[PDB]
């Protein structure tokens, strides 16, 4: 009831979830400038698969 | 992290963002939500640390210390709200404020992956529980407990510090990984010793070692409750953590040097688990007897055996719930009668029933039965301890006897006997009371169906 | 006294039940894995290496 | 309240540096710590000589 | 106060039969015995030297403390008896009863209606048992612990909550 | 795929659901000691199987299932082992327990948390049976910290009386001391033999336990009673009635002695600790005997006669027969139950008074309480063809047919000969005689429940060793051919024991005075142990925990070591370098004085 | 069974064959029967439903094979590239040498149960076999220290064959 | 056990004052102090509340036992002890 | 005077004014919202869902995965008459002894 009055007293409940939306873009962001040997290791090094094009992401 | 890390300093606008009397409903329901993120951060591959970032890794060490601090962070909120509930908001908003930029530096401390900066949020967490036992503690001797439980810590930090960058200059970095991929043999010269002396002494001030644990008392006694929980249950566990993690350069030297902190906190266990037998107040009683089993976890480490870090681990976070629950039990006598005398207060199992029962498992607990985590850990380090010397066994199975007879000593003056007569201002326990108790012994007996999360990283 | 014993028990029951019949009805709606040899030029799934339908579901979500 | 703070607080203010305070706080202090590290290490040096010239029977002990 | 001669004679009469009754039994024998004891001590009953009488208590607990029975009979319900405080865990005092929930306390109208007349009662007479003590206690605090009774009329004896309240022996 | 896996399972989870149903609360909160009664009763007759099995197949099995955490090379499991021990022991545990719990709702009848007694001895109950059914060293350990606390709870039942808070106190510290004992057996066994498993303790023969079996042997000590660690038991009285009828008369304190039975394999391979047990056990019954017969409560002579029977116990353990150990076990369970039986009877019906002074006269008043006393107390002197004979009388003939060390076999003797006096004073105070309790007589035992209840132990404590005896397989070579003045001694001792003690009994009855005697004033005093060794060393320890350990070392010097001379060292000087007096004059000589000095003698100028 | 029977050898099991003496009958093979048809049955006609319901719609899973890579022992010095590698190895071979001795030990207990009292004589090959598996364990990682690594194996190993060969050469002399 | 009630109580009381050889049964009154009334010896006063403690089967106080004299008195005190109130 | 302080405030109880009160805050609407949260996040969310979460992550340290392993050596080492384990891990033939 009343949409604007619950979001005046109740609005803050997002910034938590969205702050682990957030949290997930980062370690999805920073991963790829520690990519570096990705599929260099010798123990893990398996042949490119035909339509994937790199592994881990 | 950059995935735990960012919802913890979010939820900081969103205490101070928020309605009057909502602040403790928000930041509990969004303070367990972080915690529940944190229970999938439990599992760890085999044996390579799970790595999340060049700045920020966690171990199968961290990682079940980490999930504590977390659950723990609504637990003080649901401790506090109520001695605080005559509090103006700005005050209540900053005492929200503390407890979560504590709960933050704790979060970046058990996950750091350089030691350098390990030691700056190591020696951060004073800072926020410095405020904590000073403005809202309730008591006169708060202030030379803060002085007392400031300057012991730091003046060991310090020695750390000048250690740390004296390793920089040496062996290049200093992040956990390449430290134990390029060990060296800590070469036994004067030089090193001292070296080993300050990479040491820093942390063993943390975790309370004989003779240099005079802050418990004043620390712990004076602090109001949720400051009286962390003080115990993770800071304590601060210098665990760093004395597992920077015991990997000092190993042709921890051997020989060892003997003096060694008789130190084997004598000390005897020693402080004997101070309890004679105490008056209920949180010392509760404090010293934290002395006791950290000051186990202490010959722990220093044995330096696969085996016992293996019970290490499991007691520290055993006794974090189990210390910390006991702290509320003394919190929630202690304001329905506003003192901490333990025979003011004797006769409240026939009063408050239920209250019974969790001081029942609370003491229980500390008794460390079968298959309790503390069993789990005291027993480990035990065998471990004696396959190190056979006369270890005198000291730490009598340490044992003399831990069941103070443990059982509290429950019995206070819950046992004949209720107070002139006392008439006890009322039933509130629900709040009750719950949070209720998350605090559930988890502690959900862990022993499987050690395998409490074993730590040599599991 | 009570009421505090009763509100845990109903409350910590409303989602046990529903976890409880789902980890019965996963049991015995697709079963348990068994074991199996690498097949040829195949790569397994990084989840497709547990035995609990559960247990995969839990590497293919956040793990 | 009197003997809570005689107990606790009281003692310091009227601590006094007697001898009599001052053998007793080396008796049951350096005292017991030397003690136990004198048996500890007689033991441990006993332990680690039958180790070493290979005296010592643990061919069962592994998990250590 | 002070214990007399006849009261510590009384006592160590009382004392003394109940320990022969341990090393006795045996009823025939503990009358008998009794009979001598009484006997020996009716002799002694003037002897205006009370220098003698209390020479002659010297080695009568001397005797008794020598003869007494190292595991003295006594009825269960008594300090150091086998039912002592057995019940003291189920006397809730009086005054837990106003923490009650409402509901609860719906369950016994008539006796929380009763609850009532007592604490309108207490309350009136808390009053006059302060003055009466005042107004009666002797100067420098009062010399003996006992208190006074109820001299006027329609009035409660001073300090009488406690003790007419008090939880009953047997609870349960 | 024989019952005998699934079903010796069930009859212990069976017994953990009258606890479940008390957390939901739709337990019968009008009815719950039926409840626990039935479902124990039931137990019971599920238990009778898997005996059947091991007389007819003779079949011993082992349970490994879901595995609690992977230790290196130590597979820390869940592991119930069916021995012949195991198997055995059930049925006359949860027969006892389910007779004691017919007791209870008679003796109980008003206790008001009467719901929480039941839960206390299930939990009690479901204890033990996983302390007598493990495997794994660590899963007997579960058992053994488990019993004590909750004998802890149980004695401390009556949680308002003060002495009962001391002796539950007392009994989880002398327990806490043998303790130590496991403890170090623990680690023994984990750092020599690599494991908790009893299978590999015995397969790596460790013939040289001197030290594990010397701590087994002081695990055995604290729980079982013996001298040195002992006077808790007789001080578990405070307790009800029902507690120490089933908790302190052979399914509580019966738990160390058959730990041993446990560990017997390797016990004989050596020959110091065995011995040890010798001495032990030997000095237990004369010491416990000596203190029984001198006391005046029908309670604490009851228990007494427990504390010799396990000293008589671990004496057979010494001459390497650990079998016939647990044939007395199970035939002391029938005995001293209904021993402890018969005392909460006759104490409920004469106004709850257990001194043994003011009974009398009761034969022909309770006929039935005085025979079922006459039955166990004839039982447990050894009556030939009773159920006491079968094992005690068999116990002192392979006593003296051993190498027994001389003193043990004279001591067990004489206490087997005192066994019979404190049963004699048991029944020369109580029934037989004139009665001398208080008028208003209320002598009621027509009650059901206490009738069925002591009929059901009566019935077995005649036919049980019988039963037993010729069940089991033979598991231990017997003696045949003995001289017959020591294989008749047995019968004997007591004869005499019978003989001197009604004389000395009946001296009472003569009219003359009684003497004191100071060798009754050592033995009346429960030979001056508690009064030495209970108020000695307490105030030693907790004196200088005050004196000096918490006060002298924690803050009169440790506070004054680094913090106050620290705080003192910078009090003091900064006094010096803040009294400055504010002359220039003063300042600028202290400027010369450094402009001097710093341009000279320290080398600056090179 | 589904495990293999080569890798936990359980020897064949003999078993008499009832043949009472006594007219009456055992309540053993009674009982028993009657334990049939009210548990066994019900519990045989439950578990075919499941088998049933789990073989209408079968899903695989394999055992990750990590292929073999240079140990510590090629590893050149400072080349943690290289060192991660091999310590990773080394570790995996840690816990799968300790699962070794695991199986070894069940195999030791379950001899010990099965011969009864006859333990001692009948199953002495399995306590020799622990034997040797525990000595090679402690001429192996035994006593690293608790931060054990591949490089820790390698000084404990070359610090034994220094003595060996200090052995070997003094008792050619 | 039935409720302790007064006239019980009381008969209970006079019926053991009567037995007492030198207290004859025809003079007995509820309301009358031992040694005035009927001439008594204390050393004979303290026997009788030995004889009323087995009676009832506890313990009478020292203290209190003294101030104890009446036989009326006597019903009460016992009454109190044992919380009857009829 | 000494000053002017307002002496001990009473103790008050929550319980006198709403009895239904669940000792969380003073208004009776949100004591009961706040015992709903504490509840609902704390046991069912957090214990009960997260007990089975952390009851079935995948392979712990590879555990079972370890075991596998050993089964194949074990029949792989004995059948063809060599030691079930190796003394050295590290094959001396790689290695070189100085002196
Ligand atoms: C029938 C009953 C079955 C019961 C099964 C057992 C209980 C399962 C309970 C699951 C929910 C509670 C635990 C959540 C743990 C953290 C989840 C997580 O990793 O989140 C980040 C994860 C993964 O983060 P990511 O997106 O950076 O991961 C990248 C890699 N992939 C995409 C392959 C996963 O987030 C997501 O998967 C996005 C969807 C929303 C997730 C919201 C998290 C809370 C609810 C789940
Ligand atoms: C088949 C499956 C059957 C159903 C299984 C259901 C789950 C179960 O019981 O599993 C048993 C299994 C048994 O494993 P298993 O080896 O017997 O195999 C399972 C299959 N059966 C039983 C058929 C053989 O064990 C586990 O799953 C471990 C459960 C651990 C639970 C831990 C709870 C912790 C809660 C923490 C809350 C607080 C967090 C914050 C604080 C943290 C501490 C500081
Ligand atoms: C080889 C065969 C040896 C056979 C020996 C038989 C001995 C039997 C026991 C006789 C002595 C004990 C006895 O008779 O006890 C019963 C009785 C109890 O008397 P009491 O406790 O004083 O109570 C009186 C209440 N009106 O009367 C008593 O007199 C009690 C006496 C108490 C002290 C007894 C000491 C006995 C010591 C025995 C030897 C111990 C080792 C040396
Ligand atoms: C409150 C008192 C302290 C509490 C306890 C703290 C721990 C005790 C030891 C404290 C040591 C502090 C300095 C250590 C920093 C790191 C040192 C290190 O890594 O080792 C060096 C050890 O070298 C040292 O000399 C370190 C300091 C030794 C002790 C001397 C100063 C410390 C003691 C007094 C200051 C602290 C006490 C408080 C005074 C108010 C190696 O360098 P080196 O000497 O080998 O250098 C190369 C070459 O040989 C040329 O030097
Ligand atoms: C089994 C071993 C113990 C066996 C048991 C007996 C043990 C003790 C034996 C020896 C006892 C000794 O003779 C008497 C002593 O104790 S002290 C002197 C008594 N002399 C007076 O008191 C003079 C004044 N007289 C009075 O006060 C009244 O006459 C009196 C109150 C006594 C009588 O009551 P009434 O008449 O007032
Ligand atoms: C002659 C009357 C009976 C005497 C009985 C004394 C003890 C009999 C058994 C003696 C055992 C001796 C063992 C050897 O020698």
């Amino acid at each position: 009831m009343n949409v604007l009055q619950i979001v005046r007293d109740h609005w803050v409940h997002i910034l938590v979830p969205v702050g682990f939306v957030f949290g997930c873009y980062l370690d999805r962001r920073s991963d790829e400038k520690l990519t570096a040997f990705r599929n260099k290791s010798l123990l893990f090094k398996r042949e490119l698969r035909p339509n994937e094009e790199v592994t881990w992401k | 992290m950059l995935k735990i890390i960012i919802p913890t300093t979010m939820l900081l606008p969103m205490t101070w963002m928020s309605k009057h009397n909502m602040i403790w409903i928000n930041a509990t329901v969004h303070s367990l939500l972080i915690s529940l993120i944190s229970l999938s951060l439990l599992n760890q591959l085999g044996e390579n640390s799970l790595n999340f970032s060049l700045t920020f890794f966690s171990d199968s060490l961290s990682a079940p210390l980490l999930v504590l601090t977390t659950w723990l962070l609504p637990l003080m909120l649901m401790a506090s709200q109520s001695h605080l509930s005559k509090e103006t908001t700005t005050r209540k908003k900053l005492y929200i404020t503390m407890l979560i930029l504590l709960q933050l530096f704790l979060i970046m401390t058990f996950t750091a992956t350089e030691l350098i900066l390990f030691y700056i949020l190591f020696e951060a967490t004073l800072v926020p529980t410095l405020i904590i036992i000073t403005r809202w503690g309730n008591q006169t001797e708060r202030l030379n407990a803060g002085l007392y439980f400031l300057f012991y810590t730091l003046a060991g930090s310090l020695p750390l510090l000048v250690a740390l960058v004296y390793i920089q200059n040496t062996t290049g970095s200093l992040n956990f990984l390449i430290i134990h991929y390029w060990s060296h043999p800590l070469s036994n010269s004067w030089s090193n010793i001292f070296m080993w002396l300050a990479c040491i002494m820093a942390f063993m001030v943390k975790m309370p070692l004989y003779g240099l644990h005079l802050w418990l008392p004043k620390a712990h006694v004076e602090a109001p409750i949720a400051g009286s929980m962390v003080l115990a249950a993770v800071l304590l566990k601060l210098g665990g953590y760093g004395m597992m993690r920077i015991t990997t350069i000092l190993n042709p030297l921890t051997n020989y040097m060892a003997y003096p902190f060694l008789m130190l906190s084997m004598w000390g266990m005897i020693m402080t688990s004997s101070i309890c037998l004679r105490q008056t107040d209920l949180k010392s009683l509760i404090a010293y007897s934290s002395v006791s089993h950290m000051a186990l976890v202490i010959v722990a480490i220093m044995i330096q055996t696969p085996w016992s870090f293996m019970g290490a681990t499991a007691l520290m976070i055993a006794h974090g719930l189990t210390s910390s629950m006991l702290f509320c039990l003394a919190n929630t006598n202690y304001e329905r009668v506003h003192s901490r005398t333990m025979i003011l207060a004797r006769g409240l199992q026939t009063l408050l029933p239920l209250m019974a029962t969790w001081w029942l498992m609370a003491s229980l607990t500390n008794l460390a039965l079968p298959p309790s985590i503390n069993l789990i850990g005291e027993l480990f380090i035990i065998t471990a301890s004696f396959s190190w010397s056979n006369i270890t066994i005198i000291l730490m199975g009598m340490n044992m006897m003399i831990t069941a007879l103070y443990s059982l000593y509290m429950l019995i003056t206070t819950q046992r006997g004949k209720y107070t007569h002139h006392i008439n201002n006890i009322k039933a326990s509130f629900t709040r009371e009750n719950a949070l108790m209720a998350l605090h012994i559930l988890p502690l007996l959900l862990l022993t169906l499987n050690p395998k999360m409490i074993l730590g990283p040599l599991y | 006294d009570r009421r505090f014993l009763k509100l845990m028990r109903f409350y910590i029951l409303l989602t046990g039940i529903p976890v409880a019949i789902g980890i019965t009805l996963v049991n015995v709606f697709i079963g348990e894995a068994e074991l199996a040899d690498i097949p040829e030029g195949y790569v397994p799934e990084h989840w497709e290496y547990f035995k609990h339908p559960i247990s995969r579901w839990i590497a293919r979500t956040f793990y | 309240i009197r003997w809570t703070y005689a107990r606790s607080a009281n003692i310091y203010p009227n601590f006094r540096p007697t001898p009599k305070t001052s053998l007793l706080g080396a008796l049951f202090g350096i005292g017991p710590l030397f003690f136990w590290y004198y048996v500890f290490k007689t033991d441990r040096d006993k332990k680690e000589k039958l180790i070493q010239e290979g005296k010592l029977d643990q061919t069962f002990n592994i998990s250590y | 106060a002070y214990l007399t001669h006849q009261q510590k004679v009384l006592r160590l009469y009382k004392r003394a039969l109940r320990h022969l009754e341990s090393w006795c039994v045996h009823r025939d024998k503990y009358r008998y015995f009794a009979c001598l004891m009484r006997a020996r001590f009716d002799e002694h009953k003037n002897e205006k030297d009370m220098v003698k009488a209390t020479q002659l208590l010297r080695q009568a607990e001397e005797e008794f403390w020598y003869g007494q029975h190292p595991q003295p009979y006594i009825f269960p319900e008594s300090p150091g008896g086998t039912s002592y405080e057995r019940y003291e865990c189920y006397k809730v005092p009086e005054w837990c009863l106003d923490d009650w929930h409402p509901s609860e306390k719906a369950m016994y109208p008539d006796y929380f209606a009763k609850r009532e007349q007592w604490k309108r009662l207490r309350r009136e007479s808390w009053e006059r048992e302060v003055k009466q003590l005042q107004e009666e206690t002797p100067p420098g605090g009062p010399r003996t612990e006992a208190l006074p009774p109820a001299r006027k009329e329609g009035d409660l004896p001073p300090l009488w909550w406690h003790i007419v309240t008090r939880p009953r022996e047997r609870p349960m | 795929m024989n019952p005998f896996a699934s079903l010796t399972l069930t009859t212990l989870i069976i017994l953990t659901i009258p606890i479940m149903m008390s957390n939901s609360n739709i337990y019968k909160t009008n009815l719950y000691p039926n409840y626990v009664k039935t479902t124990v009763s039931y137990a019971f007759t599920l238990s009778l199987v898997p005996l059947l099995m091991f007389m007819h197949t003779g079949q011993e099995m082992i349970i490994s299932n879901w595995h609690w955490m992977t230790l290196q090379t130590v597979e820390l499991s869940l592991s119930f082992k069916m021995d012949y021990f195991s198997v055995m022991f059930i049925p006359v545990a949860l027969f006892v327990t389910w007779s004691i719990m017919e007791f209870s709702m008679w003796y109980m009848h008003s206790d008001p948390f009467i719901n929480r007694f039941f839960k206390y001895l299930v939990l009690f109950l479901i204890t033990m049976m996983i302390l007598v059914t493990a495997n794994n060293l660590f899963q007997l350990f579960i058992g053994w910290e488990g019993v004590g606390i909750m004998s802890f709870l149980l004695i401390g039942w009556w949680h308002g009386r003060t002495d009962a808070n001391t002796a539950a106190l007392q009994a989880i510290l002398y327990n806490r001391i043998g303790d130590i004992g496991f403890v170090l057996s623990m680690a023994w066994f984990l750092t020599h033999s690599n494991a908790w498993d009893l299978q590999q303790i015995f397969m790596l023969n460790n013939e040289c336990p001197n030290m594990p079996l010397i701590g087994l042997l002081l695990a055995a000590a604290g729980k079982s009673a013996q001298f040195g660690l002992h006077p808790w038991l007789p001080s578990a009285m405070e307790g009800p009635t029902p507690v120490s009828a089933l908790l302190h008369s052979s399914t509580m304190v019966v738990a160390g002695v058959f730990l041993l039975i446990r560990f017997y394999p390797l016990m004989e391979t050596n020959k110091l600790v065995q011995t040890m047990t010798l001495c032990l056990g030997a000095i237990t019954t004369l010491f416990t005997a000596l203190c029984a017969i001198t006391q005046n409560d029908i309670k604490k002579i009851v228990a007494f006669s427990t504390s010799s029977q396990l000293g008589l116990m671990m004496v057979t353990i010494g001459i390497n027969q650990p079998h016939l150990a647990f044939l007395h076990i199970c035939m002391h369970a029938f005995f001293k139950a209904m021993l402890f039986m018969c005392s909460g009877s006759i104490i409920h019906s004469l106004n709850d008074e257990q001194d043994i002074r003011k009974m009398g006269g009761l034969y022909k008043a309770m006929p039935f309480t005085t025979t079922a006393l006459i039955i166990g107390s004839l039982a447990l002197t050894g009556m030939p063809y009773l159920t006491g004979f079968y094992s005690k009388d068999l116990i002192i003939e392979a006593v003296n047919m051993s190498y027994t060390n001389a003193w043990a076999l004279l001591m067990t003797l004489i206490a087997t000969s005192l066994t019979a006096a404190y049963s004699t004073r048991i029944i020369f105070f109580a029934f037989l005689g004139k009665p001398r309790f208080p008028p208003l007589v209320l002598i009621n035992e027509n009650n059901p429940l206490l009738i069925n209840s002591i009929k059901r132990l009566l019935i077995g404590s005649i036919f049980a060793g019988f039963i037993i005896s010729n069940n089991i397989p033979p598991m231990t070579v017997p003696n045949t051919t003995m001289p017959l003045y020591m294989k008749m001694t047995a019968l004997i001792v007591t004869i005499m024991g019978f003989m001197l003690a009604l004389e000395l009994n009946n001296t009472t009855y003569y009219l003359k005075f009684k003497y004191p005697s100071q060798t009754y004033k050592f033995s009346n005093m429960l030979g001056y142990y508690p009064s030495i060794m209970h108020r000695l060393p307490t105030y030693h320890n907790l004196s200088m925990s005050q004196k000096s350990a918490s006060s002298l070392l924690d803050l009169i010097w440790l506070e004054t070591i680094l913090p106050k001379t620290t705080s003192f060292i910078q009090m003091k000087m900064s006094i010096m370098v803040s009294n400055q007096k504010g002359l220039i004059k003063l300042y600028f000589l202290s400027f010369l004085i450094t402009i001097m000095i710093s341009m000279t003698l320290f080398n600056y100028h090179e | 069974d589904s495990w293999d029977k080569d890798v936990y050898p359980e020897p064949p099991r003999r078993t008499p064959a009832p043949a009472p003496q006594t007219s009456l009958p055992n309540p053993v093979t009674y009982l028993t029967k009657i334990f049939d048809l009210l548990v066994d049955r019900p519990v045989t006609l439950a578990r075919e439903f499941i088998e049933q319901q789990h073989a209408k719609n079968r899903y695989y899973y394999y055992h990750r094979e990590f292929r073999r890579v240079p140990d510590i022992t090629e590893c050149e010095e400072k080349d943690i590239l290289c060192m991660f590698e091999a310590e990773m190895q080394w570790r995996r071979d840690y816990k799968v040498d300790q699962e070794i001795v695991n199986i070894i030990q069940e195999r030791l207990k379950a001899c010990q149960q099965r011969e009864g009292e006859s333990y001692r004589q009948n199953c002495a090959k399995e306590l020799e076999q622990f034997t040797q598996v525990s000595k090679a364990f402690q001429d192996r990682y035994s006593d690293l220290g608790a931060h054990y690594s591949a490089r820790k194996c390698l000084a404990k190993q070359k610090q034994r064959m220094l003595a060996e060969r200090k052995a070997a050469k003094e008792a050619a002399a | 056990a039935p409720p302790l009630t007064l006239e019980a109580i009381k008969d209970r009381v006079l019926y053991v004052l009567k037995l007492y050889d030198k207290i004859d049964p025809e003079k007995l009154s509820v309301n009358s102090h031992f040694m005035k009334d009927l001439g008594l010896d204390s050393l004979d006063q303290v026997e009788i509340i030995m004889a009323m403690e087995d009676e009832f089967g506890f313990e009478i106080p020292d203290i209190d036992a003294e101030k104890l004299m009446c036989p009326q008195e006597i019903v009460d005190y016992i009454a109190d002890k044992k919380d009857v109130y009829e | 005077i000494r000053l002017q302080e307002d002496p001990d405030p009473e103790d008050e109880n929550l319980y006198e004014k709403n009895p239904d009160s669940h000792g969380y805050d003073k208004d009776p609407i949100v004591d009961l919202w706040n015992m709903r949260v504490v509840f609902f996040f704390g046991f069912s969310i957090v214990l009960v869902l997260g007990s089975t979460f952390v009851a079935y992550l995948p392979d712990y340290r590879m555990q079972e995965w370890a075991r596998r392993e050993a089964e194949r050596l074990v029949k792989y080492r004995e059948a063809n008459g060599l030691p079930l384990m190796e003394s050295n891990c590290f094959d001396p033939n790689k290695i070189q002894l100085p002196e």
